[PDB]
């Protein structure tokens, strides 16, 4: 996969 | 009058069609996919003969490759029958130990052969020494 | 319902034969090639045959003909369903499925026909689960085979938590000869990847629609989804009661999600195309491709699909950017070009012959179909807001995503 | 040959009795008459590698009514086999014990089948489920000699709805295998413990569970409500076989909820976005939708009429695809959608694949019958069509544009000038025969239609039978009309079908037409130019006694077939 | 050996066609690494040769090698002299070390008209008591 | 561009045949690109490569051009190519093909006699009945020509174009006159087959040719007493080939007359006792003897002789002479009729044979067997057999019943009982086209109607869905319905006929889906004649015509509302014109 990730937060509270 | 000539293989894969009769392509690969149906449904002791719409057809099988043709409903039968055993000696006679895979190969002097033996889907030449003579000398002037 | 299911190969002969009843005879399957070729060939083909009171339901693999038989009135989409399931715990085991997958390891596809079902009743087809105790490489069944919760098993451990998810669009599209958008549907699928330790319950939030008109956020940025088919495990009850999508994931990648929603703006990218078909004489394509989505997006290594015609020779040519192959074994041209961003517009000119004499028969209209593909864009604008991990034991996991925006069916019809 | 692979099966070492074995069910699997080797791999089946005894299990189930009297030497193997401590092979043998059909067996083996009704662990309890509904299909009677039946019922009383499903599964077999001699129905509490019971199992229990659903009908709304509302959430699983039981019992339980509450609207607004998505999958199990779908606007129309654009085939779709969308957007043809359905069906008749485009014609047909709004631009469409020149293209047209003006025959004679001159060497009888109708209805603006049929009075002996009898019409007909130049050929046409015609009722029309001419041709203006009454439609929508049946069975062949379950089966 | 599966009856057919009695270089696969045929390879060879068939008694000869050995080299990344034997005089053992198979000496139109050589031996020894090695003791040192 | 054998042999590594079209459509547009190229040095083997798609059966009209380019080559061997796919690719229809008639003529009078071999070779395969007008001289020019390997080619060349234009032959009969002494046998075979088709096509012409018949006879003579040859033998029979064509030259001769047929009569009796009948040719030789022997006013102790012949070969355990024994008795069932019927037994055991074929020239045979004398009881094994037949002979069987039947019928009545019987078990597979002639001879019998219509009636509350079977009961329950219901006006005793019943069978058969609409064509037409034929119950047969006017088919619709307004407007004139329709032959 030479696409990268992103990172989403946990809570979102 | 031998109508065509159908030479197809065991899984039915035909190695030669030449229509001596006049009639379209469609009518082609509708007629030759019903035959070689019908003589792959067909058993070893069915008199090597179909009476298939006022077509005698004559089927004789000698290895994996089955052998078909269409004489008029006047004509002679056994004889039909070794016109494709003279035929059957002339690939013998020109190849020697007359083979599938050639037949796959080298098919288009099997049709000079015919063309040697059958024109207009009669026999020119009832000897079996002459006819295959005269393909070496056209082979021989290539 | 089934009673006896086979495998078929391209000629016929049974790959493998395994029957569940008894109540269809093992030989009944040598008819059903000559019925699937009187069907085929009167173009009376379906998925179901029947060779008097046996009932053929089957699907076709690359070579394979699943062919699964009853006789009464059986539950028609649990076969299927089952059958397309055997295709891929066959795929989850056998990385290509032919004829050599079956015959070199019939140890232990004679052990999953065993396994998968019972009777015509499918009981265990989770193959992630199935790995534990079949393996061609026995101890007891798991306790998750048991267990309602059938897709994760407990104890697995990683050194690190990583929640890998793909949000993934597929644009439809039907543009018509008229040039009016027909049907443009877009289907998208988030499909996980997870890494994680023990056995964590999952609970995710996206830009729903529903769930902010619940908040009371349905002023800003919500996608709407018409319908979504999720996974089992996704508690599908307490997402009827407040758009809710809690689940305990199965460990490694799966599809968790399917969502389905149409849309009422532009194509990304709109194509014009041209024929100057010349009677006996040539034909050309003075084809453009303007792309209308953004322009900081980039449409990656577009492969637009044109049918030219059988018989069309002498190809010619004129690109802007990109390059054209002509492949007549499928009778027609991949205009490819690799980098294509938004707001771009290239054209194409193309240019066959055409033989003197016509041909028999005639041809068809088959549409274009382009193979683009741009990362970091959802067009249906969907965002994942957070992913709650909640462990027993208790840990921080990495979650993480990517968006890649590919072609559903992207046809758009000729002239 | 086989002696040396029964010399190794009758080896002492494992490793020659583990290949011999292999060979065997690879002899198997090539197809290998090797049931004369039976009772010999028994020896070797009693082996402690679990691995292998999956093997001869294979064997004696394939071998067993090969080898009926054989197959006895296998019984006290199972019940040795059905107490080892590993749960594993214990459900492998009781599995292998419900598929070996041998009448001189099943008798011995319900003990230990009983043994694993009340085992501990729920993976033999599912399989030993299953396999009282296969001593069930072998020996019914049997089974309620054994009692089977409670216990059961009792699984169903059990938790992990894994057991309780395989428990269902096999009692809505054996309840269907019963003559319902003792219905196995419960009452809305074990329903409320299988709705609770539905939201944990797989999603092939959860199928299973909604088929006892498909015989139950509750007696409330609010009991049709409740239970409704918790089947409501599984239209959103991946599984359409899943989703489609879902459908079924949901359709089947409307019939009780009240339309004066919201909730039959909230249901039906519930249930369209996902018989959408089913044709968002493959196209076998959209082939299972297609008839389902087909079932529910004959049932319901009212769902799916705003949504005709998924409809719309493809052209990578497959043939029995793309012929059963048309018939939904002929069961979806409304006003709201005439020109978007025409454009497109006229983009199907470009197409190579004949009978789809045979059904296209028949779909612009239809479409002309069920609504009279577009039934002018109907015609438009089709003439357009008969302006392609294709014959087969033309000869479909033909034949609708006479159903056409049979059901709508006012103010088309705007359409015959077109179609006087329409290639008049078509060959197709069933539009050669329309054409004759279609001029002979419409003699009177056809101003040459007397010379015309001069070309089909030549090879007339021999054409067919309706297209001699339409000639045998429409010149009684044309000749009423035009009594001047239609002299002679009302005379001719007599002089062949009467004399020289042995088509008996060409004979019987032919000579009644004679004798109702020579006695009295201005009654024939009352007798034959009778005002005909408005034709009664095919309303091809099948009949409620058996559409409401056919409720109960979808995703079955019965819908599929859209037949009654017994139609086809034998 | 898995990939030497999918050609085991394709290139012995062109082993048969060819007869036991343009292009120019030679390219290298990119990026795959290259190792000669091991001896425990060669003992995964020669139990593959043992247990897929098609092999043994067969009529050995150079086209075939050249055929076979080429074919080993694209598909699984070996050097193309593992097949060598010992010449003429002698039975043509394998210089191979791992090798089990000695070799001992034992379409049909294309004949005209009218008219005008080894074998396998499998010898398990041969991986190690090297009787090519007797047959050639100063050429291996 | 690669060779012939290196695109056959990717070919044969194809699996999947649409995989196998993506290596057809791979090379076919190199062929194709080539072709743009007006390539001259690979179109011999792009054509080549081509026309083994033509023969795996793929689209390859385009190349055809390039043939006509082959043709008109220089090189033997593109030449070699050229008049093959000409044979292949073109013929008659395929309108492209006219373009061959100047390059053919130069190629007739072309140095090698092998390129005028393929010249002859391509027309004589598939020349045009234009072409065979645009080259009559030329190949005429080559059959006065010396070299017997054209002459051997122009002879069957000529039959060609007189069997494509049969009005050409006028100009080959100076051009046959006097080559019958070729010492070569394969320029005097295709003489044969050229008088075999000179004397086929005009009887003008036997008057020239029934002359050298005694030539012929020395000829073939001088065949048998040629016992062997290096080549022309098989198995130890010389030239068999042209043997049998001088006994099919001699079968047409003297076939009406008698001094050619006595002039051949020595040879025919030598032939059929100087024969091998050993191997397959010998009997081939003699089978052609039997049909030269039975066609021609033969010596009556060769037909006796030609039966104990076949006598042997009715009994030979070759299927192969099996297939030849019933197809001479096939042959010649008028001439020596009665010798055929002492081998009636033979012939009703090869109904009980295991092949298609031999049960096929059995139960026709058998259809040419029945004379007025076995019309009882061969019929009965015939309608045993028709019962044992298969379903491709049931409908072979049942109409081949219905032809002997209405020849050599003893009875009436048995005639009926025969047809009834045929009726109710052949259903489907009687054709629909016998039933007019059913309905004729039964109206054609005067008088069992009675005796007709209660039988027709019995059947038909049996069953409606054959559908043939209740074709034939609605018109006969249409015109003799009052010889069913018979004086039933009102109610009386119950007997079987029953006035209403009669009407319900009828509308049972108009809801009734297995209804060829015809048999509803028949229907109202019987209802409307029962508003004549019975005076019991109408007009409420009047509301059966009466709703049906809405009905969907056109002439249904057609034919109820024609009906109704005489039953609700001319009542009177109803019975007006229902008078019974004349009978005809």
């Amino acid at each position: 996969t030479s696409y990268d990730y992103c990172r989403v937060p946990m809570e979102d509270g | 009058m031998i109508h065509f000539i159908l030479l197809f293989s065991r899984q039915g894969k035909l190695r030669l069609q030449k229509w001596y009769i006049t009639l379209p392509d469609k009518e082609r690969k509708k007629i030759t996919r019903e035959i070689v149906q019908i003589i792959l449904s067909r058993g070893h002791r069915t008199s090597s003969f179909v009476d298939w719409k006022e077509l005698k057809l004559v089927y004789k099988r000698y290895a994996s490759l089955y052998f078909c043709c269409a004489i008029e409903n006047q004509d002679n039968e056994l004889l039909t029958l070794e016109i494709v055993h003279r035929y059957v000696e002339l690939l013998d006679k020109y190849f020697g130990n007359v083979c599938e895979l050639d037949i796959i190969f080298n098919f288009e002097k099997a049709y000079f052969i015919l063309d040697e033996f059958i024109i207009g889907g009669e026999i020119q030449e009832t000897s079996k020494k002459i006819a295959v003579k005269a393909i070496e000398d056209s082979d021989m002037l290539q | 319902s089934a009673s006896a299911v086979y495998v078929l190969d391209l000629k016929g002969k049974v790959l493998i034969c395994r029957n569940y009843r008894g109540d269809v005879d093992m030989s009944e399957v040598e008819h059903f090639m000559p019925i699937l070729m009187e069907k085929e060939e009167e173009g009376m083909l379906s998925p179901i045959l029947a060779h008097g009171g046996v009932r053929f339901m089957w699907i076709k693999h690359n070579n394979l003909y699943l062919v699964a038989t009853s006789k009464k009135n059986a539950c028609v989409s649990l076969v299927f369903s089952f059958l397309y399931k055997v295709v891929q715990v066959f795929s989850e085991y056998f990385k290509e499925l032919e004829e050599e997958s079956i015959r070199d390891n019939f140890v232990i596809i004679y052990e999953l026909l065993d396994e998968l079902m019972d009777f015509g009743y499918p009981q265990t087809t989770d193959s992630k689960i199935l790995q534990e105790y079949i393996t061609q490489e026995a101890p007891r069944p798991p306790a998750t085979v048991t267990n309602a919760v059938s897709w994760r098993s407990e104890g697995i451990k990683y050194r690190k938590n990583e929640v890998f998810l793909d949000v993934i669009e597929a644009v439809n599209l039907l543009v018509s000869a008229n040039g009016n958008v027909l049907r443009s549907e877009i289907v998208g699928s988030i499909k996980m990847r997870v890494f994680l330790s023990g056995m964590p319950e999952l609970r995710l939030g996206l830009n729903d629609k529903v769930l902010f008109d619940n908040t009371g956020r349905g002023k800003s940025k919500s996608v709407e989804l018409e319908d979504v088919k999720f996974h089992q495990c996704v508690r599908l009850s307490r997402f009827e009661n407040d758009r809710t999508i809690s689940f305990i994931p199965p460990d490694g990648e799966f599809e968790l999600m399917s969502y389905r929603l149409n849309t009422h703006v532009k194509p990304l990218i709109w194509i014009e195309s041209v024929i100057e078909k010349h009677s006996h004489s040539r034909i050309e394509y003075m084809v453009k491709a303007k792309s209308q989505f953004k322009r900081r997006s980039t449409a990656n290594n577009v492969e637009i699909h044109i049918p030219v015609p059988n018989d069309a020779d002498s190809p010619k040519f004129k690109t802007t950017v990109g390059s054209v192959k002509w492949v007549p074994e499928n009778s027609e041209i991949v205009w490819s070009v690799k980098s294509f961003p938004g707001g771009k517009e290239y054209l194409m000119r193309a240019h066959f012959g055409l033989p003197s004499v016509e041909a028999e028969d005639k041809e068809g209209k088959p549409p274009i179909s382009v193979k683009f593909e741009i990362p970091y864009f959802t067009t249906s604008g969907i965002q994942v807001r957070y992913l709650k991990i909640i462990e027993k034991s208790g840990y921080q996991a990495l979650p993480w995503v990517r968006y890649i925006t590919q072609n559903g069916d992207y046809q758009l019809r000729t002239q | 040959e086989i002696f040396e692979l029964k010399a190794e099966l009758n080896s002492d070492k494992k490793e020659k009795k583990k290949e011999a074995v292999k060979k065997v069910i690879a002899s198997m699997t090539v197809g290998k008459d090797v049931s004369a080797l039976f009772p010999d791999v028994v020896n070797c089946m009693q082996t402690d590698n679990l691995e292998l005894k999956k093997l001869v299990y294979l064997y004696l189930m394939n071998y067993a009514k090969s080898q009926p009297d054989m197959a006895i030497m296998a019984v006290n193997t199972f019940v040795k086999d059905c107490e080892d401590p590993n749960p594993l092979i214990r459900a492998l043998a009781v599995r292998t014990m419900g598929c070996i059909r041998v009448d001189k067996i099943t008798e011995y083996l319900c003990e230990p089948l009983r043994k694993c009704l009340k085992d501990e662990d729920p993976y033999v309890r599912k399989t030993a489920a299953v396999c009282v509904a296969k001593l069930h299909d072998i020996n019914a009677q049997l089974v309620e000699d054994q009692g089977f039946l409670d216990t059961l019922k009792d699984l169903i009383s059990d938790s992990n709805p894994m057991v309780v499903a395989n428990a269902v599964a096999a009692l809505s077999e054996i309840a269907e295998s019963h003559p319902s001699s003792n219905l196995l129905d419960l009452n809305p509490q074990s329903i409320n413990k299988l709705l609770t019971a539905l939201n944990e199992c797989t999603e092939w229990g959860q199928i299973f569970i909604l088929d006892c659903l498909a015989n139950y009908m509750p007696k409330d709304d609010r009991e049709a409500q409740s239970i409704c509302e918790r089947v409501t959430p599984r239209l959103s699983h991946a599984n359409s076989a899943v989703v489609l039981s879902a459908v079924k019992v949901l359709m089947k339980f409307m019939e009780m909820l009240s339309k004066d509450l919201d909730y039959y609207g909230t249901l039906l607004k519930k249930l369209a976005p996902p018989l959408v998505t089913l044709l968002s999958a493959e196209p076998e199990l959209q082939y299972v939708a297609l008839r389902n779908i087909n079932l529910i606007v004959q049932k319901r129309p009212e769902i799916l009429k705003h949504e005709m654009k998924v409809f719309f085939v493809k052209y990578n779709d497959p043939i029995y695809v793309k012929l059963e969308k048309l018939d939904i957007m002929i069961r979806l043809a409304s006003q709201a959608n005439i020109a978007q359905v025409l454009a497109e069906l006229r983009e199907y008749a470009t197409e190579v694949d004949v009978d789809f485009v045979r059904k296209a014609v028949r779909a612009i047909g239809r479409c002309a019958i069920k609504v009279e709004q577009s039934a002018e631009r109907c015609v438009s469409t089709l003439l357009d069509l008969i302006q392609t020149k294709v014959n087969y293209v033309v000869q479909e047209a033909i034949v609708v544009i006479k159903d056409i003006f049979r059901k709508y025959p006012n103010k088309y004679e705007s359409v015959i000038a077109t179609l006087c001159e329409n290639l008049d060497s078509l060959d197709e009888p069933e539009a050669r025969a329309a054409m004759i109708w279609i001029v002979g209805e419409y003699a009177e603006r056809i101003d040459n239609a007397d010379e015309l049929l001069e070309s089909f009075l030549e090879g007339f002996h021999d054409k067919s039978t309706q297209v001699q009898l339409q000639l045998l019409t429409a010149i009684v007909k044309l000749f009423l009309k035009k009594p001047t130049e239609t002299q002679e050929l009302v005379q001719q046409v007599l002089s062949l079908a009467t004399q020289d015609s042995d088509n008996p009722d060409l004979r019987d029309r032919g000579y009644i037409y004679w004798r109702l001419l020579s006695t009295d041709p201005v009654a024939a203006k009352e007798v034959v130019l009778a005002e005909k009454p408005l034709i009664s439609e095919e309303t091809d929508l099948i009949e409620p006694t058996l559409l409401d049946e056919l409720i109960c069975y979808i995703g079955t062949l019965a819908s599929v077939y859209h037949k009654p379950p017994s139609a086809f089966v034998e | 050996s898995k990939s030497s599966v999918i050609g085991w009856p394709a290139v012995r057919e062109r082993m048969r066609r060819a007869e036991p009695a343009e292009e120019v270089g030679f390219p290298v696969t990119p990026q795959v690494p290259l190792r000669p045929m091991t001896y425990k390879a060669a003992v995964d060879l020669s139990h593959f040769l043992k247990e897929k068939g098609g092999l043994e008694g067969l009529i050995h000869s150079q086209r075939r090698q050249d055929i076979l050995d080429l074919w080993i080299y694209h598909t699984q990344g070996y050097f193309p002299d593992w097949q060598n034997y010992t010449p003429g005089p002698g039975v043509r053992y394998p210089l191979t070390f791992g090798w089990c198979y000695k070799l001992v000496p034992v379409k049909g139109e294309n004949t005209s008209l009218l008219h005008p050589v080894l074998e396998w031996r499998f010898d398990s020894r041969l991986a190690f008591h090297h009787v090519a090695r007797e047959l050639h003791p100063e050429y291996f040192k | 561009p690669i060779r012939l054998r290196e695109l056959i042999r990717t070919i044969r590594t194809a699996r999947t045949q649409a995989e196998e079209r993506e290596m057809i459509q791979k090379e076919c547009a190199a062929i194709r690109s080539s072709f743009r190229e007006e390539d001259n040095t690979y179109r011999c083997r792009n054509v080549a490569k081509l026309l083994y798609m033509h023969m795996l059966g793929y689209p390859a009209h385009f190349g055809q051009l390039e043939c006509l380019k082959l043709i008109a080559s220089q090189k033997f061997t593109d030449k070699r190519i050229g008049y093959l796919g000409a044979m292949l690719l073109l013929d008659e229809r395929q309108d492209v093909h006219l373009l061959m008639t100047n390059c053919i003529k130069n190629d007739l009078n072309h140095s090698t006699q092998f390129v005028q071999g393929l010249a002859l070779c391509t027309l004589g395969c598939m020349g045009s009945s234009e072409m065979c007008r645009d080259l009559a001289g030329e190949v005429e020019k080559l059959l006065k020509t010396s070299n017997s390997y054209l002459r051997k080619k122009a002879a069957l060349c000529a039959v060609h174009v007189i069997r494509k234009v049969p009005e050409l032959m006028e100009m080959f009969l100076p051009a046959t006159k006097n080559l019958l002494n070729e010492k070569n046998h394969g320029v005097l075979h295709t003489s044969v087959v050229l008088l075999t088709e000179m004397c086929e096509r005009s009887p003008d012409m036997l008057a020239h040719f029934r002359k050298l018949v005694p030539q012929l006879v020395r000829i073939l003579k001088n065949l048998i007493m040629s016992g062997y040859s290096p080549e022309h033998d098989v198995s130890g029979i010389s030239d068999p080939f042209l043997q049998v064509r001088i006994l099919r030259l001699l079968r047409i001769l003297g076939r009406n007359d008698d001094d050619s047929s006595e002039a051949m009569n020595d040879i025919l009796a030598q032939v059929a006792t100087n024969t091998e009948t050993s191997k397959n040719v010998g009997n081939a030789i003699l089978y052609e003897t039997v049909l030269t022997i039975m066609d021609i006013k033969s010596e009556s102790g060769l037909r006796v002789l030609a039966i104990n012949i076949l006598g042997r070969f009715l009994l030979n355990n070759d299927k192969n002479i099996r297939y030849v024994a019933l197809t001479s008795l096939l042959k010649t069932v008028q001439t020596d009729h009665n010798a055929v019927q002492r081998h009636r037994s033979t012939i009703v055991d090869c109904l009980k044979d295991l092949d298609v074929s031999i049960k096929r020239r059995a139960m026709e045979l058998s259809f040419a067997l029945v004379n007025g004398n076995n019309i009882r009881g061969m019929m009965k094994e015939l309608l045993y057999f028709l019962d044992s037949c298969e379903p491709e002979f049931k409908a072979d069987c049942a109409s081949g019943i219905f032809l002997a039947a209405e020849k050599y019928a003893p009875s009436k009545r048995w005639h009926i009982d025969t047809i009834m019987r045929v009726l109710t078990t052949a259903g489907s597979y009687v054709r629909d086209d016998a039933v007019p002639n059913l309905i004729q001879l039964i109206t054609n019998s005067v008088e069992m109607h009675a005796y007709t219509v209660q039988r027709l009636y019995k059947a038909i509350l049996g069953d409606y869905s054959q559908q043939p079977l209740v074709q034939v009961a609605a018109w006969c329950i249409g015109e003799y319905g009052d010889l069913l219901v018979s004086g039933q006006c009102e109610e009386e005793e119950p007997i079987q006929v029953t006035e209403d019943e009669v009407l319900d069978i009828l509308e049972s058969v108009l809801i009734s889906n297995m209804s060829t609409s015809v048999t509803r064509g028949y229907a109202l037409t019987a209802i409307m004649k029962l508003s004549t034929r019975f005076t019991c119950t109408v007009n409420r047969i009047k509301k059966v015509v009466s709703i049906y006017g809405s009905s969907i088919d056109v002439e249904l619709q057609q034919r109820a509302v024609e009906y109704n307004a005489l039953f609700k407007k001319y009542d009177h004139m109803r019975s007006a014109l229902l008078e019974r329709m004349p009978v005809m032959e």
